[PDB]
């Protein structure tokens, strides 16, 4: 049961290969790392922490697995620098708007997660400098466009609870895509796996089934309508 | 619950229609006469027939997710509200047309009067 | 959804080819993972064997088909991890796919089967009875072995008369009712 | 793709010259033919009117060998005799460190 | 028929956890091999490799895609074996199923899908052009790769509700043609 951990309590363990803090409410401010230098992991959930320090990726150059979930985390500051970096997972933040330089550089980032917050506005080229990135989550937020430059090798990718997300996405840039979860199952029709699927109550091209159906309402329309107005012209 | 009321009514329509169309047949002076007003009483009978006769499958059909008994594809119940639902009603203009003579006389009626304009 | 199971006993022939002879079996693809076909060779884990959080000892190569089998619930009061909780760590562990023998824990079926948003990406299948039993005798008697996952595709569409037909009771009352009217209309005449 | 008729870059080498050894070589998954004027060590090389290819020394205990069978020189702890390997010099024949082979 | 190829990489995590990178192929079930799912191992292996009457010297394990690239035809005048003959002698291997890149010997299709009495128990899948070059680079790029092979299950039967329509405009027709004599009477009438 973590209440509160000093602000400088971990500086200069040269060699402190981990770090892991869970429950640490009372803390308000990022722990001054300086020093520490061999860090592959880090993880600090449910903490009252505001923003990040900047120079975080010049000093943890070897970082490997980081992870900042259940935070207030509002303004991400520039990762350039973790070149060695893999996971990143800032979900359930105040995360609100995403540059474009953010993820500059990430060569060797593979999971990304950034759903539960607040982010409405991605700049088109944010993942452009990407590397093997294979699953992407941006579910329950605002975006209302979603930018595709530098993701064709996504392996899996949420967009669930993005209604403000009304438009569809070319599949010429989700060229290995396998799973995909968009909030509204017409977004699926473009495209293997999908969530929803678009089943024969929300069809894709037709929406009379096939040919020759369209041609029995057709018929079906113009006599009911040729027979009605005769009878009125006859009746009244 | 709109989808059982909308049957309730029309179980309660479909026995009053069936009940009056009965009336209609135990009355024997207007049975054995010609009476042109005949003519249409069985026009509105075949009419109110057909209507559930179309109808009424449609309702088992969407109750059928109700039952929820039987596995039914989304496409079955998708075809048969299409062509089921517009169905009752592109059809009685037709069979007053060509299953009337009041409907020929009213057809008179308006040859006159295009005639006449 | 059910899963179809051949079990492959592959001997080496001196001379460099195989000679195989399989077994079949049949189980259920449970919704903890999506029904799909896999193949890999045979790993029998025990229940205990993958609560555990130091994977380096036990460093397997990919595509292995673990098996596992449940025991008595109350065998085991403290349980270390859920069922899907299992089948997660199996397949974090390079698993391909997933069979459980729940012929000791059947509440292990509602289990996996309840209502989990979490589906895994490979296939978990769980047998019991006589299946289980055969597979139990095979795996603990033989020395290498590979199983193939196979999932059927659907039957036949019988829907094509289902309408057609309910169209001609439609069609036939109609003119019955019809041709009723007719009578009446026949007995004024007369 | 040196000495190569017709060199494949997925391939490899495909048909070699016609005084050559046609060798398939393993790494990873990648399998390609090759071209060399005297097959490696455990293979010996098989002529051919058409290609000439290498094949597996099945003599056991064997590092070099002339023949499918004829070994010209075994492993360490197994002296030579007539092409052959044994661990001792039988009846007849003494072990000979000095060149590692049986002796009268 | 046709067949869905997924190709996925490993990257072992020193704590024993498997990290993989899929990649998606196309290609068309060849009737030499019967249409099933398979998964393994991609082992690449020379045309010429396979005629040889001598497995000794590389006896692999069971359960192995193999994967061979045909070339120019001209350049074997003197054919080793036909197309069917290498997928049966990889077979005999322990390959778990075949696929072969007929990019350059485009009459293979032909040879493999023509008629053959023998077909064969494992799937026999033929790709050619962008997945064939996109197969050959991270085959002969990666060190560890496994090769999962699905056959999608049939469409939607539209056959269901077709009839629906032809029926639909049979009653109709024979309608018209009642109903045109009715108004022909309709004027005998008048």
């Amino acid at each position: 049961p973590l209440s509160f951990v000093g602000n400088s309590a971990f500086h200069n363990l040269s060699d402190l290969h981990s770090l892991v803090i869970r429950g640490a409410s009372m803390v308000q401010q990022f722990p001054n790392l300086t020093g520490t230098v061999h860090l592959e992991s880090l993880t600090l959930t449910g903490t009252k922490i505001s923003s990040i320090p900047n120079n975080l990726c010049q000093e943890q150059k070897m970082l490997r697995t980081l992870d900042l979930s259940y935070n207030n985390i509002r303004d991400l500051p520039s990762f350039n620098g973790c070149h060695a970096l893999e996971e990143i997972s800032l979900q359930r933040n105040q995360i609100y708007q995403i540059k474009e330089g953010t993820f500059q550089g990430l060569i060797s980032l593979r999971i990304l997660d950034l759903s539960r917050n607040l982010i409405h506005e991605i700049h088109s080229r944010a993942f452009a400098t990407l590397g093997p990135i294979t699953n992407l989550d941006v579910s329950f937020n605002e975006l209302t466009s979603f930018p595709t430059e530098g993701l064709n090798g996504l392996n899996q990718l949420k967009l669930v609870g993005n209604f403000k997300l009304k438009e569809a996405l070319a599949a010429k840039d989700f060229v290995n895509l396998r799973s995909l979860s968009v909030p509204y199952a017409y977004q699926c029709c473009a495209f293997i796996h999908c969530t929803p699927s678009t089943g024969a109550f929300k069809p894709c091209e037709y929406l009379l089934g096939s040919w020759m159906i369209r041609l029995t309402v057709w018929f079906i329309f113009l006599v009911a309508l040729f027979f009605n107005l005769l009878v009125i012209l006859t009746t009244f | 619950f709109t989808v059982t009321l909308v049957l309730l009514n029309s179980l309660a329509f479909l026995l009053m229609a069936v009940i009056y169309t009965k009336l209609y047949c135990n009355l024997e002076k207007e049975d054995l006469s010609e009476n042109s007003q005949s003519s249409m009483i069985k026009h509105v009978a075949w009419l109110i027939f057909t209507n559930c006769i179309f109808f009424c499958p449609v309702a088992f059909f969407s109750f059928a997710p109700l039952i929820t008994a039987i596995s039914i594809s989304p496409e079955i119940m998708k075809s048969v509200t299409l062509i089921f639902f517009p169905l009752p009603a592109c059809l009685n203009p037709v069979l007053y047309v060509f299953f009337n003579p009041k409907f020929k006389e009213d057809w008179k009626l308006l040859k006159r009067r295009v005639t006449k304009k | 959804e059910t899963a179809f199971v051949e079990v492959v006993l592959f001997e080496s022939s001196p001379s460099g080819d195989y000679t195989t002879y399989t077994t079949g079996l049949t189980g259920r693809f449970s919704r903890a993972g999506a029904t799909l076909s896999a193949e890999g060779e045979i790993v029998q884990m025990h229940p205990l064997g993958l609560c555990n959080n130091n994977d380096e000892e036990d460093l397997y190569e990919y595509g292995w088909v673990g098996v596992v089998k449940l025991e008595q619930p109350e065998l085991d009061p403290k349980p270390c991890l859920t069922v899907l909780g299992k089948a997660k760590r199996a397949v974090q562990r390079g698993a391909t796919a997933v069979i459980f023998d729940v012929s000791e824990n059947p509440e292990a079926i509602d289990q996996l089967n309840q209502g989990s948003e979490d589906p895994l990406k490979r296939p978990v299948v769980y047998v019991k009875g006589a299946d289980a039993i055969k597979l139990m005798n095979i795996v603990n008697k033989q020395k290498v072995a590979r199983a193939r996952i196979q999932h059927r595709p659907p039957r036949q569409p019988t829907e094509y008369f289902d309408m057609g037909i309910f169209l001609a009771f439609f069609v036939v009352v109609s003119l019955v009712c019809l041709i009723l009217l007719v009578k009446i209309k026949l007995k004024q005449r007369r | 793709c040196k000495g190569c008729l017709s060199c494949s870059k997925d391939n490899g080498c495909s048909r070699c010259q016609q005084k050559l050894f046609f060798f398939l070589r393993r790494e990873g998954m990648r399998q390609y033919g090759e071209c060399l004027h005297s097959c490696p060590s455990g293979y010996y090389g098989h002529r051919a009117p058409d290609m000439n290819r290498c094949a597996r020394c099945r003599i056991e205990n064997c590092d070099s060998c002339f023949s499918k069978d004829f070994c010209t020189k075994c492993k360490v702890g197994f002296y030579l005799h007539r092409g052959r390997c044994f661990d001792e010099c039988p009846d007849g024949f003494a072990p000979l460190e000095e060149t590692m082979e049986c002796v009268e």
